[PDB]
RNA sequence: CUAGACGGUGGGAGAGGGUGGUGGAAUUCCCGGAGUAGCGGUGAAAUGCGCAGAUACCGGGAGGAACGCCGAUGGCGAAGGCAGCCACCUGGUCCACCCGUGACGCUGAGGCGCGAAAGCGUGGGGAGCAAACCGGAUUAGAUACCCGGGUAGUCCACGCCCUAAACGAUGCGCGCUAGGUCUCUGGCGGCUCAACCGCUGGGGGCCGAAGCUAACGCGUUAAGCGCGCCGCCUGGGGAGUA
């Protein structure tokens, strides 16, 4: 209930869950969805299907604020990130562009054991 | 003495005056350290590959000098003191290593 | 560093005769020069151990050329020392 | 394969030591600020080794990038 | 005396070392903005965090530590080990000319020095990581592995400790004994130049002559053929102990 139309869609994939946040031309979120927002509670939350559902839920809800065109921004890798980038393209919203902006350090903090054994 | 190459990138928003003033201090600074100005170039403004001091452009000054190496480090401490000075790279002049010729 | 000037100045100042570039006297002189600079650099930079080995060697090659001088001409020897000002 | 064209051949006689020739230097960079391998720069071990310092010097001055974003994907 | 060695003049390459400076990426925290119901995490979960509004997103700030691509099958150092850029201080080393000294050599018990990590002492710092420790889970039990926290420590300085698949598992020097192939770094030379090519010097790999070896394998970077000097083994455990 503002009527935006043009905006951004942040797809935050991960090996545990996917969460999409839609925003206005300059960052402030309009609506957000995830694997939890919808049914799924544990492992299920990750799965590409969930990512899909969540993507859609995100768009549908954003359709209300009158959204139409969006720029997609993918962050991270995980259980079905592409499905999300697809459910959007189909959701109805015209996807203006998909862009990987997954953060990466130029080597700063020692990661937790679980993510070390590398170099 | 050794022959060097001073590079200086300063704010691209200086007016005719403000600019010529910073150059003043430079030329002034150089002598203060023995910098014997062999020559100069002034490409002036250029679109930086990435922003410097938020500013996406830069004004360039190139001076090929001759001076007491024992002070080259100070010469640049001095040159960096300026607020409009947002880059200073002194380099030992080197024979132009050609290639593909 | 030691300029060509700084260098040749010592070379001519020690040479046994016009054009002498490798007389023991000269060599020892040049080494005494390098040593001192290094010993200097090292009075500061007490951590630059890597360079210190370089000194151990200079001092080495020198005390070894001098050893050769006595054996041969015991006079030029006492002469070189006094001059350069080696020992201590 | 990497047999598209050696950046060296596709170019003139340049001073590999010159850290301001954004014009030519920019040629040895990937579709990102990355410095290309000899496989693609057609330079030699020695030449290629001098380029790096130059391309890096040029990066500090702000003339050359450190890294660029990838388009497509 | 010049064939060893050292020096001179002139070319050169390099993450060799020391001091100061300088940048951007990322993590954490803090501040502002924008927005709801979860986020996180796993084999599944739970603890945990979140409506005092978390999660993802934008901007601002503070602080510590480290320095993708290039990067190699690469380079440097005596070893341990060493990878932004800039200047200063500084070590080693190769090549050309053959110009100077004229055997000035080799090895080296003991000595002295150097010698990762952890650890110790004083002080500083602390972003991330993380012995101990505090929890969650798994299990028959779990004093573990997995997950959430977390102190010493890791970072700096000064001093100490002195150890190790510290490996090429191959003490140092010198001489002598088919090649082939890839590679890093220098050369002067050949085709009117260049592109291309030469061979030639130093280094890194692979394959292999002769030969060596118990075999495996080694094979001008010897584990081959020789000489010099050092260290060490004698069987295993007890024991690197008393």
């Amino acid at each position: 209930k503002r009527q935006v139309a043009s905006g951004r869609a942040y797809i935050h994939a991960s090996y545990n869950n996917t969460i999409v946040t839609i925003t206005d031309p300059d960052g402030n979120p309009i609506t957000w969805s995830s694997g939890g927002v919808i049914g799924y509670k544990g492992s299920r939350k990750g799965t590409p299907y969930a990512a899909q559902l969540a993507a859609l839920d995100a768009a549908k809800k954003a359709m209300a604020y009158g959204m139409q065109s969006v720029d997609v921004i993918v962050r991270g890798t995980g259980a079905g990130r592409e499905q999300a980038i697809r459910a959007l393209q189909a959701s109805g919203l015209q996807v203006k562009s998909i862009v990987d902006d997954t953060p990466v350090p130029h080597n700063g903090c020692r990661p937790k054991k679980k993510f070390r054994k590398a170099s | 003495m050794r022959r060097y190459e001073v590079n200086i990138v300063l704010n691209p928003n200086l007016d005719q005056s403000q600019l010529a003033l910073e150059k003043e201090i430079i030329q002034r600074a150089l002598e203060n350290y023995g910098a014997r100005v062999e020559k100069v170039e002034e490409l002036g403004l250029r679109r930086l590959a990435y922003p410097i001091a938020k500013d996406p452009q830069g004004y360039f000054l190139w001076y090929q000098v001759e001076m007491p190496e024992d002070r080259v480090n100070d010469l640049a401490r001095e040159l960096r003191i300026r607020d409009n000075v947002r880059r200073v790279m002194v380099v030992k002049s080197q024979e132009p290593f050609l290639a593909n010729a | 560093p030691i300029t060509k000037e700084e260098k040749q100045k010592v070379i001519q100042e020690f040479a046994r005769f016009p054009g002498d570039t490798g007389s023991t006297e000269v060599q020892v002189a040049l080494l005494t020069l390098r040593i001192n600079r290094l010993s200097e650099h090292l009075k500061v930079h007490k951590k630059d151990h890597h360079s210190h080995r370089g000194l151990l060697m200079m001092v080495g090659q020198r005390r070894r050329l001098l050893r050769y001088l006595q054996r041969e001409d015991p006079e030029r020897y006492r002469a070189l020392i006094e001059k350069l000002g080696i020992r201590g | 394969p990497s047999r598209k064209a050696k950046v060296k051949a596709t170019l003139g006689e340049f001073d590999l030591r010159d850290y301001r020739n954004v014009e030519v230097l920019k040629r040895f960079l990937s579709e990102t600020g990355k410095i290309l391998p000899r496989r693609r720069t057609g330079l030699s071990g020695k030449e290629q080794r001098i380029l790096a310092k130059t391309i890096k010097r040029a990066r500090i001055l702000g003339l050359l990038p450190f890294t660029e974003k990838l388009v497509r994907k």
